[PDB]
């Protein structure tokens, strides 16, 4: 009872519009309000529009009047909101919510949350990941970058499985483009430096990708 | 020097309650029909003088948004329609499907001809009847085509009969013995707070119920400047209600001299189709002098910057939201439902530094689901002949727009979805009270010792 | 601003019938300009109009057969018909029409509608439309009797009307009667022209009919003389 | 405008001071733990939700906000938020010191040769096991500010509750064959490291 | 089409052949056949230059009023065929010009026909083949009976007769022609053509033998 | 001169205890208003019916209280229980004037129940009871 959930997140490209679904139950759904908040992962909460389902009006943030259209389905108790001409600058999270228990009838703030939709807006056309190595020179430290796809994630190794400490891997930065980069290390002793080999691999399943590197070793 | 208590029987003191209030309407007794929806057959007749008393020395608290005489007359409204549509023409059989063909070929079509089979009053034969149906009532379903009735997938219908009337009379609120009902007599009255000056009445103003939207009609007024009360003016979730100060001119015409179908049903049900349209078709509308408006809007944002600086550009938009009932200044006109095109009105931009009359298109419906309630839907019969009336716009209902760039200019639009808010622009210099005649105080009268 | 219409006069099934219509005394550019039939033995039928702005728009009774358009130049309206059939047999009258728009409602809405007048009128052409082949007509002259006198000749076997006549090429316009075409067994015609002059002119004054066909380019000059007696 | 605290040092068993300053400001107070779901802690300024802790109040002014805390502990380790009405204030990550301090272990990378045949060369710079989750990357190629090529990610949890990051300067094999020898530049906790790198190896 | 008939000098009153639902915009034509139409009145009431203030029209004074032209003074020369052009505003535009009203007048004085009669000429007998012309002017009423006599007894061989029409002085004229042979011709004494018009016969007579 | 009903609800506390019988009167008026009215013969019905009975419910339980303190018949009738001063701490001169029967009863809206109970227990228990052993010669 007394609860917010919401459609399922995606993923749309520019101009395109989406509608995403806002299912309310556990209160009389046509009494309150309604509004509608986007977080950037990385900047404020910037308030959209509310709409109660008694009458169905509205009024939007002027930073986004036009593009936004927010719907009702009292026969399901569930609200909704469409965004067009949609732009990679408006992905973001994007959660319902009301007040019901408080005791505040001034409509605000706050309190019941839907665990929101995330949507993110990219040309993420498919894009091919290229993988090159880290070379080698006490220890010494070896790795591979794997750069150029489109979205996450992927999945990299080393020695077909038989090489597996003193490894590190970091997280995917968004290269700004829109492709995803991310690279991976491991420390071997250079005492194997020239004799003994060391190999990476990666996957990628959005487009069936697949990419090795062999690494002869430098005799250092 | 030796205190005793003292009862006093009948002292002025009272208290805030919210109690079982009752109607009051002019003795009037018009009948010569069968009509009358709200003053019904024995609403209390009114004093001849009411006996509004002064209260010297006495300040009260209002709260018009807290009230408790808005949330009855609310419900008081409601029970008087169902209890008028009950005896009613039940429209269950028609919703048949309907073959419905466009009206005009000399198009400079909203309106149906509408044929369908339908029942008659032996249960075993059948009917097919033609009707006008405006277009908001219907909808197509799948090459004739196919059509229904828009609320036959929500609900059932219910035709008002044609004797009962429409059109709101002022009415009256008394209080019984024991309560009280105070009265504000403050100009200046701020949206909330205590009433310097106050009377006492026995009832309440002639309240003309007129249930309309996003503009209040033949209410009550406001004094000097025009005023402005919200709950909170700042909070754009509570509505910002408007009372005017000067009225306004409306004249709302359905241009098109209609007929009525009397197609019998079954055994006295009998159903009021739409008969051909006789002379010209013609869409309704509603003209206001756009002269008058444009004074209008001036006390307006002038009553407006004592509550958002001297100095911000507010602007005037059309309504952008809600059902087709709160998008459009919804009213009933003679009654037919009349649903119209605010767009004219709400968009000139104000800088806070002939007659020219504005005409607004309006759409018709006959299926009505009024209150913003779900079930039992109604069918207004055509009525027969051209349409008029007059009503003055009395207030507004306005609301602002959310977070904008450091409010750098503020914005308003329409609409009134809780109908408990026409109420409160005639309610608002009303309150409640319980009387207390019990005081007790220390005296040094004593009675008579027993011993 | 008068205005006289041309045409072929007989065009054979399937074939396309072009009528022009010559303008004098005023431009082309003021007026609504259209075209209208009449065919024997049925009432008048509303075929077209081309406007101010060279937009045009035809009845859609005849099923897009019909061109309409303005050649400036030479202010002729033009008119050309394609797929024609011998049901097509009517007169053709050109005309100017003059554009009305009566007001019933708001005209923001466009509670109105516009109509024509047809306030100047052709003269009307008459075309026939059949497969038999056309066939200039035999003049005779009909003398005077020797003994006032009536005078004319007689257009015998022609196909199709209509036929001018003239009496001494305009010239003598006082007295001339022409009489109606007769349509003989054969689906030939026949019409007469008479003139009556005075018995004193006869024996010096030549009396020449002029006879024009222009469907079959026939024109034959035919005098009259007197009985010998 | 709406406006407060970015940051504030804390430790568990203390108290942490936070502001906000704007009209009608400190309506409620909110909690986002990375990932979903804000929830609102205190209505008004001083509306112990029915509902919540009762350690938790808020001060204001005519104009500024004060949020207050009182027996911190690592569960409040999340950002904090002032409301305004339809205005919410900028974002306070609120840290609770519960690990020591960690020195970054920066290893930075050169393009490798089958990068430079393909047209490009990518410097790999990797920051691992430091704590707080934060670190400063500034590309200097031959100490001169390099303001083109910088990719940089956010903090990521690491299975040693340590913290990692990573950075990208994408050259050319034109650009990665002309200045002597980048130095990416890591600042943690104001400290700063060096760690160089050119095409003649150790 | 409709047929009407007035006498000369009396007020005609004639209905629109379709009738107006709504707003109504309509203008009158005049049509005698083998004459191009003359506008009579239009925007219901509005008469154009040239028109006399004899014929009027219905002026649409709010609805119900059928459109009628009114014609004050019946004269001979306005027997001629009446077209209704009717637009309204819910019909769509107007492509048709209604029925016509045929005006008849009736009262017009009884003129007895003008008859002359032509033998072949020269020139035909010369290509073999005669033909009798008959012309008839100046009568009204436009019965008439045409027929031919050889000497004296009735022929029914090569009698080709026209329909009556109005002169310019709307009196009635019409032609009959008979067609034979040479042969036919000299060999018979003489050839007769009658003229019957109410009640009235006229009868020239032609011969091979004549002057 | 006369003037209404309630005049003096907000002047002082002397001045208001003068016009008991106007007060007096309102309180059931109720038939004079309303019978039904049965003069012509739904919810208006319900309304009134229920105002009826809340307007004789309300004044019958004030009656009740005077009838057990003996003031059936009276508009003021004094009494023997002392002003325990803890009440109120306002003089005679406080109380009675430059105040409001309002501003009072806001002050008294404390203690009222002590009051009744000591209104029902100290006196009209025993006063009544002593009565009859008196009259007994
Ligand atoms: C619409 O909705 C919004 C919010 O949703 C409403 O905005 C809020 O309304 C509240 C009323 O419902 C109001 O609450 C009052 O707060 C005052 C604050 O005063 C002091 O309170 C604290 C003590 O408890 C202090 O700690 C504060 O620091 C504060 O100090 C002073 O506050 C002044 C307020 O602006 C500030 O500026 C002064 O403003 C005045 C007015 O304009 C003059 O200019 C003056 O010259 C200015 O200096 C001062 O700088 C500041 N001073 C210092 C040293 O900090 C509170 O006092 C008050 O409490 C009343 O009752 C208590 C007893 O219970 C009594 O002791 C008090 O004296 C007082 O009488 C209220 O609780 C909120 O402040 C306000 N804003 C916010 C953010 O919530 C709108 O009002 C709604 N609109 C409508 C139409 O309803
Ligand atoms: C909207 O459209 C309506 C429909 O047209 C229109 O109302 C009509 O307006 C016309 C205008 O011409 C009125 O016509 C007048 O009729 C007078 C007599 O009224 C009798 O006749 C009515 C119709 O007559 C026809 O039908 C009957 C039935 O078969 C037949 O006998 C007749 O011969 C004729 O063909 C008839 O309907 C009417 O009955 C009414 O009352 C009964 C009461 O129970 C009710 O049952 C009916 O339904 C109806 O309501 C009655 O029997 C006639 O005398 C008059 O001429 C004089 O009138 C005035 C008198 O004041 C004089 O000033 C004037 O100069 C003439 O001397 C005229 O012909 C017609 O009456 C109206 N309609 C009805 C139903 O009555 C509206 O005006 C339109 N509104 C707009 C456009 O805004
Ligand atoms: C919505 O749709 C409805 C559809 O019903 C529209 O209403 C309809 O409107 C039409 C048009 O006016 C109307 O038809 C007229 O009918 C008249 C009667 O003639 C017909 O009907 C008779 C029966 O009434 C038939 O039987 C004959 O009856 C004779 C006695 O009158 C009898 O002697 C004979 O032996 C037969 O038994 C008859 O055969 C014929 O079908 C007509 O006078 C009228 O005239 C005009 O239209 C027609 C169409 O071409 C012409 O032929 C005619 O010469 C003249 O120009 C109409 O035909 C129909 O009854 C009516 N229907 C209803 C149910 O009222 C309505 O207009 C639409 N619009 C709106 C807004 O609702
Ligand atoms: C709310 O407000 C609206 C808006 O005002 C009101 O709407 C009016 O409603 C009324 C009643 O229903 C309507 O009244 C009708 O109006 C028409 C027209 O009247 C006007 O025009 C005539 C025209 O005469 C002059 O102009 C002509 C133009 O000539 C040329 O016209 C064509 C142009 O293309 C062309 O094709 C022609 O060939 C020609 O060359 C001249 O020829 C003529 O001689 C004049 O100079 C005037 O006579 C009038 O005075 C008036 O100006 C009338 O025909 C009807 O009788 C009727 O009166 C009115 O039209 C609506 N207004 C508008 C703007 O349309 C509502 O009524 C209001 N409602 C409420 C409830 O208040
Ligand atoms: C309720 O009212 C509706 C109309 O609003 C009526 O619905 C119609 O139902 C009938 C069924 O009786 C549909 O009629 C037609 O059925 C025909 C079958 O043949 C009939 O005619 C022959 C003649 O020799 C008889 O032998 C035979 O027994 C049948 O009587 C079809 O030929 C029809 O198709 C024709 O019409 C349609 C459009 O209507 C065209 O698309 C076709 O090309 C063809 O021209 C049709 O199927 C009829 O379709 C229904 N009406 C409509 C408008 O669709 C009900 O009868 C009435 N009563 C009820 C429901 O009780
Ligand atoms: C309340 O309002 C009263 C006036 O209202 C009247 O009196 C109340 C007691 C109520 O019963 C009301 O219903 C009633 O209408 C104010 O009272 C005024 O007080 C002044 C003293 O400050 C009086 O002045 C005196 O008048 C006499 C008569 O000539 C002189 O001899 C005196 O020397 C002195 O001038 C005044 O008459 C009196 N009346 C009016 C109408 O003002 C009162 O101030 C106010 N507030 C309270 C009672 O707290
Ligand atoms: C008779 O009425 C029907 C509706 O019941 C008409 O159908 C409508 O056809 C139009 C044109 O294809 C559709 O497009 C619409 O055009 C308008 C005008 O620009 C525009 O404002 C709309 O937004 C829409 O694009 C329209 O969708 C369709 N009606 C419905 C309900 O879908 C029909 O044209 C009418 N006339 C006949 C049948 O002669
Ligand atoms: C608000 O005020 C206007 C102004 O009066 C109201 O218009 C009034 O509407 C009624 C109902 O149509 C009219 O009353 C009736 O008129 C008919 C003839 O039309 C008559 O036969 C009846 O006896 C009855 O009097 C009234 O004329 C009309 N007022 C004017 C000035 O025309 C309007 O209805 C009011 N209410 C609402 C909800 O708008
Ligand atoms: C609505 O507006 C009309 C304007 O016509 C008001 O009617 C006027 O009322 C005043 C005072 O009652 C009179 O002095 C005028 O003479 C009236 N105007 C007339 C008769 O044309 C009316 O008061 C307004 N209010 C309501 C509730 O109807
Ligand atoms: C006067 O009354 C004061 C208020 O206390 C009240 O009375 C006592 C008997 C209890 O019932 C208590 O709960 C009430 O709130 C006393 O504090 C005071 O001592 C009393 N003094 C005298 C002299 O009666
Ligand atoms: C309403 O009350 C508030 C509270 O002081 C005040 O700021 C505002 O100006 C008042 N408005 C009017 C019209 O009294
Ligand atoms: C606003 O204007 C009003 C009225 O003209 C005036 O009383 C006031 O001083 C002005 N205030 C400001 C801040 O401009
Ligand atoms: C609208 C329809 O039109 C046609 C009639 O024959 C039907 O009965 C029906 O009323």
């Amino acid at each position: 009872q007394v609860q917010l959930v919401q459609s399922r997140a995606e993923v749309k490209k520019p101009g395109a519009s989406v509608k995403v679904s806002c299912e309310a139950s556990g209160y009389n759904f046509v009494d309150h309000y309604i509004h509608w908040v986007r977080q950037a992962p990385g900047q404020r909460p910037q308030w959209v529009g509310w709409m109660n389902p008694r009458g169905g009006g509205v009024n939007y943030s002027q930073r986004f009047q036009g593009r936004v259209t927010m719907t009702r389905d009292t026969s399901i108790d569930t609200a909704y909101m469409q965004l067009n001409r949609l732009t990679s600058g408006d992905t973001a999270v994007y959660y319902c919510a009301t007040q019901v228990k408080l005791d505040s009838s001034a409509g605000y703030p706050f309190d019941i949350w839907g665990q929101g939709t995330m949507v993110t807006v990219s040309s993420a056309s498919t894009k091919g990941p290229s993988v090159f190595p880290l070379a080698p020179s006490g220890t010494a430290a070896l790795g591979c970058l794997v750069k150029d796809y489109f979205p996450e994630p992927v999945t990299v190794s080393w020695n077909s499985g038989a090489l597996t400490s003193g490894v590190h891997t970091f997280p995917a930065v968004l290269q700004s483009s829109g492709l995803y980069s991310l690279s991976s290390v491991v420390t071997v002793p250079s005492s194997s430096l020239g004799t003994q080999t060391y190999i990476c691999n990666v996957n990628h399943k959005p487009s069936n990708t697949k990419v090795d590197k062999k690494v002869e070793p430098k005799s250092c | 020097e030796n205190l005793w208590v003292t009862v006093y029987y009948g002292v002025p003191v009272w208290k805030d309650a919210e109690t079982t209030l009752f109607c009051a309407s002019d003795a009037k007794a018009y009948e010569t029909e069968k009509h009358n929806v709200w003053a019904t057959h024995a609403c209390v007749p009114t004093d001849p003088n009411p006996q509004e008393i002064h209260l010297e020395n006495v300040t009260e608290e209002f709260n018009m948004w807290k009230n408790n005489m808005v949330e009855q007359m609310h419900t008081d409204i409601i029970s008087l329609w169902d209890q008028s549509l009950k005896p009613c023409v039940k429209l269950t059989p028609l919703c048949v499907t309907l073959q419905c063909t466009n009206v005009t070929n000399n198009i400079t079509g909203e309106l149906k001809n509408c044929s369908f089979n339908m029942t008659t009053e032996l249960r075993d034969k059948k009917q097919k009847v033609y009707s006008l149906f405006y277009r908001l009532d219907v909808v197509q379903i799948n090459s004739n085509k196919e059509y229904r009735l828009i609320n036959c997938n929500t609900s059932a219908i219910t035709q008002a009969c044609p004797k009962v009337s429409f059109e709101p009379i002022p009415i009256h609120y008394c209080a019984p013995a024991g309560f009280a009902i105070l009265k504000c007599k403050d100009k200046k009255f701020n949206g909330t707070g205590p009433c310097p000056s106050v009377s006492t009445v026995q009832c309440t103003h002639g309240i003309k119920p007129v249930v309309s939207t996003q503009l209040l009609l033949n209410g009550s007024l406001a004094e000097e400047e025009v005023m402005i009360r919200s709950e909170n003016i700042t909070n754009n979730a509570k509505n910002i209600l408007v009372q005017f100060n000067t009225p306004v001119q409306i004249n709302c015409t359905r241009p098109n001299n209609n007929t009525r179908k009397s197609i019998r049903i079954g055994p006295g049900q009998a159903f009021y189709a739409t008969g051909d349209i006789i002379g010209d078709i013609r869409q309704a509308h509603c003209n206001v002098s756009k002269a008058t408006w444009n004074e209008t809007l001036g006390k307006v944002v002038k009553q407006l910057r004592k509550h958002f600086g001297n100095n911000t550009i507010i602007r005037f938009a059309n309504s952008s939201g809600g059902d087709l009932e709160v998008t459009t200044h919804s009213f009933n006109c003679g009654g037919e439902f009349f649903y119209c095109n605010t767009s004219g009105l709400f968009n000139s931009t104000w800088i806070s530094n002939s007659n020219d009359s504005i005409t607004l298109p309006c759409r018709i419906k006959q299926i009505i689901n009024m209150w913003q309630r779900i079930g039992q839907a109604m069918y207004a019969p055509p009525i027969q002949g051209v349409i008029r009336c007059v009503s003055n716009i009395t207030g507004l209902i306005l609301t602002r727009d959310g977070g904008s760039t450091n409010s750098t200019t503020e914005t308003f639009r329409p609409g009134g979805g809780d109908m408990r808010d026409n109420w409160r622009s005639e309610l608002y210099k009303y309150k409640v009270v319980k009387i207390e005649p019990l005081g007790v105080a220390p005296t040094r009268c004593k009675r008579r010792v027993v011993g | 601003v008068q205005l006289q219409e041309s045409g072929p006069g007989l065009v054979k099934p399937s074939e396309t019938l072009s009528v022009t219509c010559s303008v004098s005394g005023d431009s082309m550019n003021n007026y609504y300009w259209t075209w209208i039939r009449q065919s024997p033995g049925k009432g008048l039928e509303w075929i077209g109009y081309i406007s101010d702005r060279e937009s045009a728009t035809y009845n859609p009774s005849l099923n897009s057969r019909v061109v309409i358009s303005r050649d400036t130049s030479k202010n002729q309206l033009s008119l050309k018909l394609n797929s024609v059939t011998p049901a097509d047999t009517a007169v053709y009258y050109c005309a100017t029409a003059r554009r009305g728009q009566r007001i019933y409602g708001v005209v923001s809405f466009g509670e109105f509608f516009y109509y024509y007048s047809m306030d100047v009128w052709g003269k009307g052409t008459t075309v026939t439309v059949s497969s038999a082949s056309t066939k200039g007509p035999s003049v005779f002259p009909l003398a005077p009797s020797s003994k006032t006198a009536a005078l004319g000749c007689l257009v015998k076997d022609y196909f199709p009307e209509p036929v001018t006549v003239s009496w001494n090429s305009g010239a003598l316009t006082s007295g001339v009667h022409t009489f109606p075409a007769v349509l003989q067994s054969s689906g030939l015609y026949s019409l007469s022209s008479v003139v009556t002059v005075p018995s004193s002119s006869l024996g010096t004054q030549t009396y020449i009919c002029n006879v024009n066909h222009k469907p079959s380019n026939t024109k034959v000059d035919k005098r009259v003389e007197p009985k010998s007696c | 405008a709406l406006t407060q605290p970015r940051s504030v040092s804390g430790s568990p068993g203390q108290s942490v001071n936070i502001s906000c300053t704007g009209a009608y400001s400190g309506l409620g107070w909110y909690q986002q733990h990375p990932g979903r779901a804000p929830k609102l802690i205190i209505y008004e300024v001083n509306r112990r939700p029915s509902g919540v802790s009762d350690r938790f109040s808020g001060s204001k002014s005519g104009n500024t906000a004060s949020l207050t805390i009182s027996g911190l502990r690592t569960e409040d380790e999340a950002d904090y938020f002032c409301s305004a009405f339809e205005y919410f204030g900028e974002g306070t990550k609120l840290t609770v010191l519960s690990q020591p301090k960690a020195a970054p272990s920066v290893t930075l990378f050169p393009p490798s040769s089958e990068e430079l045949q393909a047209n490009k060369a990518t410097l790999v710079c990797l920051i691992s096991d430091f704590y707080p989750g934060a670190v400063t990357v500034a590309w200097k190629a031959d100490s001169s500010p390099v303001k083109a090529g910088v990719e940089t990610t956010t903090p990521s949890k690491q299975s040693n509750n340590k913290y990692a990051a990573s950075s990208y300067l994408s050259l050319t094999p034109e650009q990665w064959k002309s200045h002597k020898s980048y130095s990416c530049q890591v600042t943690h906790e104001g400290s700063t490291v060096e760690k160089t790198v050119a095409p003649t190896e150790c | 089409v409709r047929p009407l008939s007035v006498a000369l000098g009396e007020t005609a009153r004639i209905s629109c052949g379709r009738q107006a639902l709504g707003s109504r915009a309509v203008q009158w034509y005049q049509h005698r056949p083998g004459q191009a139409p003359i506008l009579l009145i239009y925007n219901n009431q509005d008469r154009p230059s040239g028109i006399p203030e004899r014929f009027s029209g219905t002026p649409d004074i709010n609805f119900g009023t059928r459109a009628t032209l009114t014609i004050s003074g019946v004269e001979a020369g306005d027997e001629a065929d009446y077209y209704c052009h009717m637009w309204d505003s819910r019909s769509g535009f107007s492509w048709s010009f209604g029925g016509a009203t045929r005006l008849t007048v009736l009262g017009q004085p009884k003129a007895a026909p003008s008859v002359t009669l032509f033998p072949p000429s020269s020139e035909e007998l010369q290509a073999n083949k005669a033909t009798l012309v008959c012309l008839i002017s100046d009568f009204y009423p436009g019965a008439v009976t045409v027929a031919w006599k050889a000497d004296s007894s009735p022929v029914k061989a090569g009698v080709e007769t026209t329909t009556p029409s109005k002169q310019s002085n709307n009196k009635y004229a019409a032609s009959s022609y008979l067609s034979l042979t040479p042969e036919q011709w000299k060999s018979h004494r003489s050839y007769s053509c009658q003229v019957t018009h109410e009640g009235s016969t006229v009868e020239k007579t032609v011969a091979p033998t004549e002057c | 001169v006369f003037l209404g009903f309630l005049g003096a609800a907000g002047s002082t506390m002397g001045a208001a205890s003068m016009t008991l019988t106007v007060q007096a009167r309102n309180l059931l008026s109720g038939i004079v208003q309303q019978q039904s009215n049965l003069l012509r013969a739904t919810v208006w019905g319900i309304k009134q019916l229920q105002a009826r009975v809340l307007a004789v419910e309300r004044y019958l339980r004030d009656q009740q209280l005077l009838g057990i303190w003996g003031c059936s018949g009276k508009l003021i009738c004094c009494t023997n229980v002392p002003w325990n001063s803890s009440w109120s701490n306002r003089n005679l001169s406080e109380i009675w004037d430059n105040m409001t029967w309002l501003q009072w009863d806001k002050e008294i809206s404390n203690y009222t129940q002590i009051i009744y109970g000591l209104l029902e227990e100290s006196q009209n228990q025993q006063e009544k009871n002593e009565q009859d052993l008196l009259a007994l010669d």
